[PDB]
RNA sequence: CGGUCCGGCCGGGAACUCAAAGGAGACUGCCAGUGAUAAACUGGAGGAAGGUGGGGAUGACGUCAAGUCAUCAUGGCCCUUACGACCAGGGCUACACACGUGCUACAAUGGCGCAUACAAAGAGAAGCGACCUCGCGAGAGCAAGCGGACCUCAUAAAGUGCGUCGUAGUCCGGAUUGGAGUCUGCAACUCGACUCCAUGAAGUCGGAAUCGCUAGUAAUCGUGGAUCAGAAUGCCACGGUG
């Protein structure tokens, strides 16, 4: 998928989840940032994903660490 | 040494009757004078579709051919260098001087 | 003085140098068994040998650029025969009735707009 | 059906580059750009001045722009006073120093670009368009054009269907490349839309 | 003949007996009977019984059958209980990878029904 | 195409020679040197915190006098269409109707 | 072929026995342009053809192409809405293309392990007149048969 | 020819291949038959080429209020603190289905492994990128030449020789999916290409119906290019066999 010479993180998201470790469990962390790849300083976190209208709350589990943000914010509806 | 000239035009009536003026020049004030060398002319090919919107099959076909001469001049002799220096030649062809 | 010849056919070309004595062929430094590997090949550069006697009359060395297996085999049969009327030019007579002195103007036709190939139209839909 | 450019076709074989100059593929793109940006700014300066054509070549590095005027006296202006301030800006456009050529076009109801021009500038005055190409035609023919062909295109006279009406005199062989075929268009912007002007201009064989 | 994961390869050429093996493809296969030191070209007979437990030992090494299915099985039910895009697919039975469903996409889908 | 559009591109060239031709360029060979700061770089943090328009693969072939983003051709500047009308008028030179 | 009257191109003759004959067969069984592979099945056919029938390589062949072809066919023609088949006398160098036509086609609807093996065993099966090939000529007889009022 | 590191590679040679400017040549001209002694056709000679030699470009008056106000231009209309404009994320890639155009198949005229002969036409400095080195590999590091008949992309593949499989859903066929990577790009979740390992769907030649093609054509086999940071089974172009 990604060349093995840095796995890749939003700035505005990676000192999101500094600020969020140090000052406790906030609300769903509002980020649009779904290209950057989950780490292990996240697991715990309720980030809330951006679909295309709604963000989406995602729970960050321990195995949901290398994937994307976008995987668990589905984007096309279809029923 | 010699002295190395390419002429690139995309006129061939006007890339060696520029060549037959620097040919001339040379042989008349005195130095050895080899080619006219006719190197191959790159045809550059553009296939551009005729119609503002749709109909694919409908389309012009151009080409830009880049014709080549090389003229080798063996003596640089004074009266040689100084007379094809002062040489008036058509603006549109290049003229390439390898030493 | 080598007698020459120039032969082609498609996009290959072939130089012909006759001299006599022996049944020798040298094609691009090569012998004639080792450049084709089709004995179809073999015989087409055979057949300006056959109406014109040798057997071991006269040696020929070739040199052959571009095209193909048939395309430098025919090319060659065209350049032996070029050189044989270059040594007696009485032969025209007999190497018009086998067809060899006819240069084989067929030529890959190129590719068309709006067409797959040459001439190949792609499929036609009514509805 | 649908014809070949006349101009475009006859390319090498009787009619000649507006584009003499030679470049690579590196600067092809922007020469091509400051060529049509310096025929905007004299097409736009010079629209009184009937100019016809516009030929530019590059000698090394610099600019000959040579114009095919009708009318050579308003395009100098007084003693150099026109051609100075024109080659001042076309350096500005070009990058490299300019240097501008007139070109006497004698007989201008023989030009093409020339004709279409007029019959385009006499729709604007309001002036009927069968009396204008009449007039083309007519003083082409007897100024010794070998064949002369107008055509006008869309709303004509104003009404509301639009229409393509067209005049021919003489001999217009459009297959013949030997042909000299002089082909220029010309828009018309009227208060009811735009009106195409297209003219045809034989002059003889070889 | 019986190798590993139960299965009994036929009596046809080395490399594509040992192809059967589920785990087990063209250069597996390959890489095996290097390691063993047993030709390619050479069927299961005159193969005694001293060359086939050495190529058991050898295969013994990758993940193979049963044992390869179920970790094949265990990172797509990963996928499915984690709610990724990956997941949700394998769960509709739709081309994971990102190919196109509008048409041609029969192989996941399964045969069309009116 | 749009006044808007066409006034996008040139916001894009000027930012590409701008940062991406004489510093995100450094920053970017940098996080490539495998003989220097295996860990400790933050250039590929850096280079977010540039514009984005700075890139120059956000940058769109557009002809060169109307704007037309497709049927674009780098040797004269223009779209198949502008090239065509040029072409015809004799305005590119060497350029005619080829067979063969 | 509405206002032109063309003649038949004259192909050159078979690299080994020199029959213009085998070369339209080499040419027949030929596909996708590949004359190096499509001679080396005509000849490997020939070889156990004439040696598993008493040698005579040219006239094993001969046999097996006389069973095969045919004397008359039918040709559709709508006269009145209605389709009449109307049988004609084939001429000679048609008689023998139909012949080889449907050995290479007997020959390709076989169930052996190659088309040299195929071949043979449909030449061999034509010269006891006895296969695929053969019935092809009796269909046609009997089309031709029928029809024979309509001559 | 003189000299051999056996490479046109170096003196040289302007013969030849080729390159690209100019010129000749084919016109039913000659002979014969047919035909109103005509037009023309048929066949033959000579000729590299024969009856517009092969291919292209070239599309009359007009027809379909045919297609394009989304290339652009433009009459009129409509919005003008919004139908304008900037930005992040998303969509154009959705998927019960139906139709059109293609690619790849179903195999021994074939698959695989090793050895090996012969093209053409293109592209290239914000570029083509050798050699060397590392990696099974996609690639990576280092770094010549070349704005190019010089250097690079780039090993043509069919074909040929030998060996294997032996009619088996198979050593056919590659879809789908799992795991691990490479490269471009601020960034490959939606939604890139490519590689490595594993997986091994359907399909054993296609109903009614229907398409292309008259010769270097069809059929088949590779090669290049435009657009392009990256993304071809499409398109445009090239020769090989035939
Ligand atoms: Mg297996
Ligand atoms: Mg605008
Ligand atoms: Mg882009
Ligand atoms: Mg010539
Ligand atoms: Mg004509
Ligand atoms: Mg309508
Ligand atoms: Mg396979
Ligand atoms: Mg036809």
């Amino acid at each position: 998928r990604s060349l093995k010479k840095g796995p890749f993180i939003d700035l505005h998201l990676l000192k999101k989840v500094e600020k969020a470790v140090e000052s406790g469990d906030k609300k769903p962390l509002r980020t649009w940032s779904r290209r950057s790849t989950i780490f292990p300083n996240m697991i715990g976190l309720t980030i809330a994903v951006h679909n295309g209208r709604q963000h989406v709350p995602v729970f960050v589990t321990d195995e949901m660490v290398g994937h994307k943000l976008g995987e668990f914010a589905p984007t096309r509806t279809y029923r | 040494q010699r002295i190395r000239i390419r002429l690139k035009a995309f006129d061939h009536r006007l890339i060696d009757q520029a060549t037959a003026e620097i040919v001339e020049t040379a042989k008349r004030t005195g130095a050895q004078v080899r080619g006219p060398i006719p190197l191959p002319t790159r045809k550059e090919r553009f296939t551009v579709l005729i119609s503002p919107h749709v109909n694919k099959d409908a389309r012009d076909q151009y080409e830009i051919r880049t014709h080549l001469r090389l003229v080798d001049i063996v003596e640089p002799t004074e009266k040689t260098v100084d007379a094809l220096m002062r040489l008036d030649l058509a603006a549109g062809v290049d003229v390439q001087i390898s030493l | 003085n080598q007698y020459y010849g120039t032969g082609r056919r498609k996009s290959s070309a072939a130089r012909v140098f006759i001299k006599p004595g022996n049944g020798k062929i040298v094609i691009n430094q090569r012998s004639l068994e080792q450049y084709f590997g089709r004995e179809t090949a073999r015989m087409v550069v055979r057949q300006p040998l056959e109406l014109v006697d040798m057997v071991e009359k006269l040696d020929l060395y070739i040199t052959v650029k571009g095209g193909g297996i048939s395309g430098q085999a025919g090319a060659i049969r065209h350049g032996i025969t070029r050189a044989l009327m270059e040594y007696d030019e009485s032969l025209r007579s007999e190497l018009r009735k086998a067809g060899f002195v006819t240069r084989d103007a067929r030529q890959v036709e190129r590719k068309k707009v709006g067409l797959r190939k040459a001439r190949r139209r792609p499929q036609f839909s009514k509805r | 059906g649908q014809k070949v450019h006349p101009n475009g076709i006859r390319l090498g074989i009787v009619k000649p580059w507006n584009s003499t100059w030679f470049a690579n593929t590196k600067e092809f793109a922007d020469n091509l750009d400051s060529d049509f940006k310096v025929r905007q700014y004299l097409t736009k300066e010079l629209a009184k001045a009937s100019v016809s054509r516009i030929v530019i070549e590059r000698p090394a590095k610099s600019i000959r722009v040579t114009i095919h005027t009708a009318r050579p006296g308003i395009v100098i202006g007084k003693k150099g006073e026109d051609v100075e301030k024109l080659r001042k800006v076309v350096a500005d456009i070009a990058g490299v120093p300019a240097q501008i050529n007139i070109a006497e076009v004698r007989k201008p109801e023989l030009d093409a670009k020339l004709v279409a021009d007029s019959i385009t500038s006499q729709l604007e005055r309001r002036v009927m368009f069968r009396r204008a190409m009449k007039r083309a035609v007519q003083n082409a023919m007897r100024l010794g054009a070998k064949g002369i062909k107008v055509e006008v295109s869309g709303r004509l006279g104003g009404a509301e269907i639009a229409r393509t009406e067209w005049y021919r005199e003489g001999r217009v062989p459009l297959h013949t490349l030997r042909a000299d075929i002089d082909y220029n268009t010309s828009e018309a912007h009227t208060t009811y839309g735009v009106i195409g002007v297209k003219v045809w201009i034989f002059k003889g064989e070889i | 003949a019986r190798i590993a994961g139960i299965n009994i390869p036929d009596h046809k050429h080395a490399v594509i007996a040992l192809t059967s093996i589920y785990g087990v493809g063209k250069t597996r296969s390959k890489a095996i009977l290097a390691a063993a030191g047993i030709a390619e070209d050479v069927k299961i007979s005159e193969l005694s019984e001293g060359q086939i437990d050495t190529l058991r030992d050898e295969v013994a090494k990758f993940v193979v059958e049963g044992d390869l299915r179920r970790e094949i099985s265990m990172s797509i039910k990963r996928l499915m209980d984690l709610g990724c895009y990956r997941g949700l697919r394998h769960r509709r039975g739709l081309p994971v990878r990102g190919q196109r469903t509008k048409t041609n996409a029969r192989t996941r889908k399964g045969p069309r029904k009116p | 195409a749009k006044q808007s559009m066409k006034a996008r591109e040139v916001k894009r060239v000027a930012l590409a020679d701008k940062y991406f031709a004489k510093r995100a360029e450094l920053k970017a060979i940098i996080s490539d040197v495998n003989a220097s700061d295996e860990d400790r770089w933050n250039a590929v943090l850096k280079l977010q915190t540039l514009p984005r328009d700075s890139s120059p693969s956000r940058q769109r072939n557009r002809c060169r006098q109307t704007g037309r983003p497709h049927g674009f051709l780098r040797k004269f500047g223009l779209s198949r269409i502008k090239v065509r009308e040029a072409a015809m008028r004799g305005e590119i030179p060497g350029l005619k109707k080829a067979s063969w | 072929p509405r206002r032109r009257v063309i003649g038949q191109r004259k192909i050159l003759p078979d690299p080994k026995f020199g029959s213009e004959l085998l070369a339209k067969f080499v040419n027949i069984l030929m596909v996708d342009g590949k004359k190096s592979t499509a001679e080396s099945i005509v000849y490997s056919a020939l070889e156990t053809l004439a040696q598993r029938s008493g040698k005579s390589e040219l006239e094993a062949f001969e046999v097996a192409l006389e069973n095969v072809r045919p004397t008359v066919e039918v040709k559709s023609r709508r006269v009145g809405g209605s389709t009449y088949q109307v049988p004609v006398e084939v001429r000679p160098v048609r008689r023998n293309a139909l012949a080889m036509r449907w050995i290479v086609e007997a020959a390709r609807k076989r169930g052996d392990k190659s088309m040299a093996l195929r071949l043979a065993n449909e030449l061999s099966d034509a010269a006891e007149n006895k296969g695929t090939a053969v019935k092809k000529r009796e269909d046609v007889h009997r089309m031709a048969e029928a029809n024979k009022a309509f001559a």
